[PDB]
C-alpha cells in the first residue's frame, strides 16, 4: 500500500486499484472510470488490479510515472538550474 | 578604545576598509553586538573588543582568515561561533567572560523542510539577499557530516589551543576551554546526549 | 475539491489541496477576496513539481510514527530550490 | 540511528502520555528523555539493531 | 522573468498591486491568475533591487489605505445618526479584506519578520483601520452606541445585532484590545450607566417600603443581567452587573442592616 | 617551526574508523582490554598491532603505514575519546595519549642500510643495533606564565622540525606581556617531555662484502627515552622524517634524517 503515482497530462498526482486510480481522475476530471484509459507508457493497465502491479518503489517523496472517450471507446519536458 | 560607541558602523563593512583594515580596536565601548557583516573586513590581522558589552561574536567571524589577535576579555559572550573553529590565530585572550557551565542538550530540531534543506545543501555549491541570508545562516555546511538541513543546532566544550598558540587562561580550575556552537547530526547527537 | 498549480514553464501540476495547502504561500495563493488554480512565474518546472512531490510525503506522514524518507535533492538545484522554498513556504 | 529507530516505534506511546504535543521537536525531546532512562544494554540493542 | 534577481519596475509592481488592494477593501472579486501575478510582484519587489523594496511595498501600502480610511472617516461623518450602523459592515469588510491581506503580503512577511511595516500587514491595515477612533469620530460612534444601549425601561430594542458588532469592532484591534476598548467606550458606558442606577436606586428607595424596594432592585438587577446578555459582549457583563449591584446595594447598607 | 594544516574531512574520516576499531566491545574485547590496562597501570601509550587493524580494516592500516604522520595524529585522537569513554578522570592527567606499533609491516621492515628517502614519510620498523646514547634532557611542550603587573596567565605550546603537531604553535619562549609587562614562568604549571637522541646501526654480519654498517638517528621521547642502551639489539618501529635546516637566509638542500621512534622493542631474552 501507500504507492502514489504521477499521471501524465504535467501530471496528476494520485493515490488500491487502478478502478480507484480512475476515481481520482474522476474527482477533477469528472469523467466516469468507464470513459477513461491508464497506461504504463505503452502498456494499458485493467482496472482491478491493484496499483502495486503496475509496486511499494512508487515511495509518496518520489512518485512513480491517461486517454478518454471519444464517442464511445478512449482514444488519443522540465528544466534545469542554469 | 574608550569611547562611547553603541555598535559599530554597518555600512562601513563594506567600504574601502574591507580591502584596507589590518588594525581595528573598540574595546571600552557598550557595542552589545557587532553587526554580521563585520565579516567582510578581512584583511583585518588584529581585533580588540574588551571591556564591552559584548554578547557574542558575528556568527560568519571563520571569513577573517587573516586574524591573529583576538581581545574580547570581561565581555558577555554565553558562548563561542561554531565557525570559531576555522581560526588560526596565534594570540586569544577571553578572561572573565562568564562563558556558561552545563552541559544541557536544548537542541533546535529540523523537522526536515525543503527551504532548510536547500538553504544547507545550496552553501556547499554557491546580489541576492535571500543568497546572502542564507549563507548567513548556513549552519557550518549544514554540519560537517551527515548533513540534512542548516538549523540543527547545539553547544559542546573547545579547547582554544584548537585555535590558538598562546591563549590566557579565561577562567580557573584549568581554565583552557569554552563552549561552541554545534550541529548533531547524527552521530553529533549521539556525543551530546553522551556529554549530557 | 482539487488544485492546479501552473509552474513558469507551463508545466501544470493537479493535486490535491490539503497537499497545496501544505505550503503558507500557496494557501495565500488559494485565498483571495470576493470569490483551484495557483500559478508562479517565479518557479521552474522541475522545481515545482518536486516540492508537489515534497508535498506528497508532508500529507501523507507528518507527525508519524514512521520516518520522513530522503526527498530528492542535489546542491546544484539547491539554489533554486532555496529560492523557491522561500517564496512559496513549503 | 539507533535512537531514531527507538524514536520511531515509540512515537505511539509519546503521543498517548502526552496528547498536547503538536510539534515534533517536543516530541523528540520526550524521546530523549526516555531513551536516557533505557538501560546500557537495551541502548546496545538499539544500536546493534541500527 | 525567472526568480533570479532582474531589473523589474517597481512602480508597475505597486500601481497593479495598488488596484487589486482597491478590491481587497470592500471584497470586490479579482481573478486567480492576476492574484497570483500579484505574488510574483511581492516577489520581484522584496527579494533583491539589490535591497529588499518591503519597506516601499510596506509604506505605500499604508499611505494607501489610510487614504482609504480618511474617506472612510468622511463617509461615516457624512452619515449622521447612522455611523454604528455604516461602521459596523465597514469594519467587517474591511477586517476581512485585512485578512486577505495578510495573505497577499506573505512573502515579505516572512522576508521582514526577521528585522521586525512589512510585518502581518493585515494588523498593520486593522491598528491604522482604528484611526477612525484617533480621529474625532470616537466621541460621535460612543455617544449614540451606549445611548442606544442605554435604552431601558422604556424605549427599548435597538439594532443589537449591530451594536454587538461594533462592540466586537473595538474589541479586536491590537497591537489586549480590552484596555483600547475601556478608554473608548466602556468607561464612560459603565459610569453613566452606574449614574443612571444610583439615581433610580435613589428615587426606589425613596418611594418605596422594605417589601418594595427589595423586589424592585432584585428584578432591576435582572433586566440589566438580560440588557447585558442582548445588547453587549461577554466581557462587559459582570462589571455591568456589578457597577448595578453596587448602587442598588453596599450604596444604602445602613437601610439593609436596619 | 612543526606546525601543519591537515584536511579536517580525511581526519575526522580516519578517527571515525580508528575509533570502531579501539571501541571493541563486541568483539573478542582485545583493545577494550588493553586499553583498560593502559589506564590501570597509570601508563598513556598504547601498542596497537597492525595486523588487528589490517584485519578490521585493511585500507586504514595501508594508509596509516604509508603516511604515518596524519594516520596517526587521527589515531591518538580516537584513543583520547576512547580512554575518556572509559574513564573521563584519567583521560585529563594527560595531555596527549600515544600509540606504538608492533606485527608485521610489509615492506616496511628495513635495516639502515635499505632505509632510503623513498620511506621519509612511511612507517618503518629499523631492525639494528645501538651504538650511541645521548643524555635525557626535558623539552618544553607547554609553559605557563604569571604576568605579575595584569594578574593574569597566559600559556602557550611548542613545537618544532622535529615534533609535528598538527595543532597551532610557537618556537619563540615568551618574556613580554602585550602590554609589555615582563612574564614569570610557572615551571610548576608547565608541562616538559624528557628527550633522548639514539643511534641504530646495521648488524655487520648482513653488511655487504665492502661495506661498514651504516647508521640511522632515533628521536627517542617520552616513556621511550630510556628503552634502549648501547649494545642491544632492537627494533625501533616510527616515522621517518628528514629535517630542513637553514644557515643565515641561506638553505643546503642537504636535510638529515631521523626517525621519531613510536615504540621500542628488545631482541633478547
Amino acid at each position: 500500500m501507500d504507492v502514489f503515482l504521477m499521471i501524465r497530462r504535467t501530471t496528476i498526482f494520485t493515490d488500491s486499484t487502478v478502478f480507484e486510480l480512475k476515481r481520482i481522475v474522476e474527482g477533477i476530471l469528472k469523467r466516469p472510470p468507464d470513459e477513461q484509459r491508464l497506461y504504463k507508457d505503452d502498456q494499458l493497465l485493467d482496472d482491478g488490479k491493484t496499483l502495486g502491479e503496475c509496486s511499494q518503489t512508487a515511495r509518496p517523496q518520489a512518485p512513480a510515472t491517461l486517454a478518454f472517450r471519444a464517442d464511445d471507446t478512449f482514444e488519443a519536458p522540465f528544466s534545469s538550474p542554469p | 578604545n574608550d569611547n562611547h560607541l553603541e555598535s559599530f558602523s554597518v555600512a562601513l563593512c563594506h567600504s574601502t576598509l574591507q580591502k584596507s583594515l589590518r588594525s581595528l580596536d573598540l574595546s571600552k565601548n557598550k557595542i552589545k553586538a557587532l553587526p554580521v557583516q563585520f565579516c567582510q573586513l578581512q584583511e583585518l590581522k588584529n581585533l580588540k573588543l574588551d571591556d564591552n558589552e559584548l554578547i557574542q561574536f558575528p556568527c560568519k567571524i571563520g571569513q577573517l582568515i587573516n586574524l591573529r589577535f583576538l581581545s574580547a576579555a570581561r565581555n558577555k559572550l554565553p558562548f563561542l561561533p561554531s565557525e570559531f573553529r576555522n581560526l588560526s590565530l596565534e594570540y586569544l585572550d577571553l578572561f572573565g567572560n562568564t562563558f556558561e557551565q552545563p552541559k544541557v542538550l536544548p537542541v533546535i530540531k529540523l523537522q526536515a523542510p525543503l527551504t532548510l534543506l536547500e538553504s544547507s545543501a545550496r552553501t556547499i555549491l554557491h546580489i541576492p539577499f535571500h543568497l546572502c541570508q542564507d549563507l548567513d545562516t548556513a549552519k557550518i555546511c549544514v554540519c560537517g557530516r551527515f548533513c540534512l538541513n542548516s538549523f540543527i543546532q547545539g553547544t559542546t566544550t573547545m579547547n582554544l589551543h584548537s585555535v590558538a598558540h598562546t591563549v590566557v587562561l579565561v577562567d580557573n580550575l584549568g581554565g583552557t576551554e569554552a563552549p561552541i556552537i554545534s550541529y548533531f547530526c547524527s552521530l553529533g547527537c549521539y556525543v551530546n546526549s553522551s556529554d549530557m | 475539491m482539487y488544485v492546479k498549480l501552473i509552474s513558469s514553464d507551463g508545466h501544470e501540476f493537479i493535486v490535491k489541496r490539503e497537499h497545496a495547502l501544505t505550503s503558507g504561500t500557496i494557501k495565500a495563493m488559494l485565498s483571495g477576496p470576493g470569490q483551484n488554480e495557483v500559478n508562479f512565474r517565479e518557479i521552474p518546472s522541475h522545481v515545482l513539481s518536486k516540492v508537489c512531490m515534497y508535498f506528497t510525503y508532508k500529507v501523507r506522514y507528518t507527525n508519524s510514527s514512521t520516518e520522513i524518507p530522503e526527498f530528492p535533492i542535489a546542491p546544484e538545484i539547491a539554489l533554486e530550490l532555496l529560492m523557491a522554498a522561500n517564496f512559496l513556504d513549503c | 540511528t539507533g535512537f531514531q529507530m527507538w524514536l520511531e516505534e515509540n512515537r505511539s506511546n509519546i503521543l498517548s502520555d502526552n496528547p498536547d504535543f503538536s510539534d515534533e521537536a517536543d516530541i523528540i525531546k520526550e524521546g530523549m528523555i526516555r531513551f536516557r532512562v533505557l538501560s546500557t544494554e537495551e541502548r546496545k540493542v538499539w544500536a546493534n539493531k541500527a | 522573468m525567472s526568480l533570479k534577481p532582474r531589473v523589474v519596475d517597481f512602480d508597475e509592481t505597486w500601481n497593479k498591486l495598488l488596484t487589486t488592494i482597491k478590491a481587497v477593501v470592500m471584497l470586490e472579486y479579482v481573478e486567480r491568475a492576476t492574484w497570483n501575478d500579484r505574488f510574483s510582484d511581492i516577489y520581484a519587489l522584496c527579494v533583491a533591487y539589490p535591497e529588499p523594496l518591503g519597506e516601499r511595498l510596506y509604506t505605500e501600502t499604508k499611505i494607501f489605505l489610510e487614504n482609504h480610511v480618511r474617506h472612510l472617516h468622511k463617509r461615516v461623518l457624512e452619515s449622521e445618526e447612522q455611523v454604528l450602523v455604516m461602521y459596523h459592515r465597514y469594519w467587517e469588510e474591511y477586517s476581512k479584506g485585512a485578512d486577505y491581506m495578510d495573505c497577499l503580503y506573505r512573502y515579505l512577511n516572512t522576508q521582514f519578520i526577521k528585522k521586525n511595516p512589512l510585518m502581518e500587514i493585515g494588523e498593520l491595515a486593522l491598528d491604522m483601520w482604528r484611526k477612525l477612533m484617533v480621529e474625532p469620530l470616537q466621541a460621535i460612534l460612543i455617544r449614540m452606541l451606549l445611548r442606544e444601549i442605554k435604552n431601558d425601561r422604556g424605549g427599548e430594542d435597538p439594532n443589537q445585532k449591530v451594536i454587538h458588532g461594533v462592540i466586537n469592532s473595538f474589541v479586536h484591534v491590537e497591537q489586549f484590545p480590552l484596555k483600547f476598548y475601556q478608554e473608548i467606550f466602556e468607561s464612560p458606558f459603565l459610569t453613566e450607566t452606574g449614574e443612571y442606577y444610583k439615581q433610580e436606586a435613589s428615587n426606589l428607595l425613596q418611594e418605596s417600603n422594605c417589601s418594595q424596594y427589595m423586589e424592585k432592585v432584585l428584578g432591576r438587577l435582572k433586566d440589566e443581567e438580560i440588557r447585558c446578555r442582548k445588547y453587549l459582549h461577554p466581557s462587559s457583563y459582570t462589571k455591568v452587573i456589578h457597577e448595578c449591584q453596587q448602587r442598588m446595594v453596599a450604596d444604602h447598607l445602613q437601610f439593609l442592616h436596619a | 617551526a612543526g606546525t601543519v594544516v591537515l584536511d579536517d574531512v580525511e581526519l575526522r574520516e580516519a578517527q571515525r574508523d580508528y575509533l570502531d576499531f579501539l571501541d571493541d566491545e563486541e568483539d573478542q574485547g582485545i583493545y577494550q582490554s588493553k586499553v583498560r590496562e593502559l589506564i590501570s597501570d597509570n601508563q598513556y601509550r598504547l601498542i596497537v598491532n597492525v595486523n588487528d587493524l589490517r584485519r578490521k580494516n585493511e585500507k586504514r592500516a595501508n594508509r596509516l603505514l604509508n603516511n604515518a604522520f596524519e594516520e596517526l595524529v587521527a589515531f591518538q585522537r580516537a584513543l583520547k575519546d576512547f580512554v575518556a569513554s572509559i574513564d573521563a578522570t584519567y583521560a585529563k592527567q594527560y595531555e596527549e595519549f600515544y600509540v606504538g606499533l608492533e606485527g608485521s609491516f610489509g615492506s616496511k621492515h628495513v635495516s639502515p642500510r635499505t632505509l632510503t628517502s623513498c620511506f621519509l614519510s612511511c612507517v618503518v620498523c629499523v631492525e639494528g643495533i645501538v651504538t650511541k646514547c645521548s643524555l635525557v634532557r626535558p623539552k618544553v611542550v607547554r609553559s605557563v606564565h604569571y604576568c605579575p603587573a595584569t594578574k593574569k596567565t597566559i600559556e602557550r605550546r611548542y613545537s618544532d622540525l622535529t615534533t609535528l603537531v598538527a595543532f597551532p604553535s610557537s618556537s619563540v619562549y615568551p618574556t613580554k606581556d602585550e602590554e609589555n609587562n615582563p612574564l614569570e614562568t610557572e615551571y610548576g604549571l608547565s608541562v616538559y617531555k624528557d628527550h633522548q637522541t639514539i643511534t641504530i646501526q646495521e648488524m655487520p654480519e648482513k653488511a655487504p662484502a665492502g661495506q661498514l654498517p651504516r647508521s640511522v638517528d632515533v628521536i627517542l621521547d617520552d616513556d621511550l627515552v630510556d628503552k634502549a642502551k648501547p649494545g642491544d639489539r632492537v627494533q625501533v618501529v616510527g616515522t621517518y622524517r628528514c629535517l630542513p635546516g637553514k644557515k643565515g637566509g641561506y638553505t643546503s638542500g642537504t636535510f638529515r634524517t631521523v626517525l621519531i621512534a613510536c615504540n621500542v622493542k628488545q631482541m633478547s631474552k
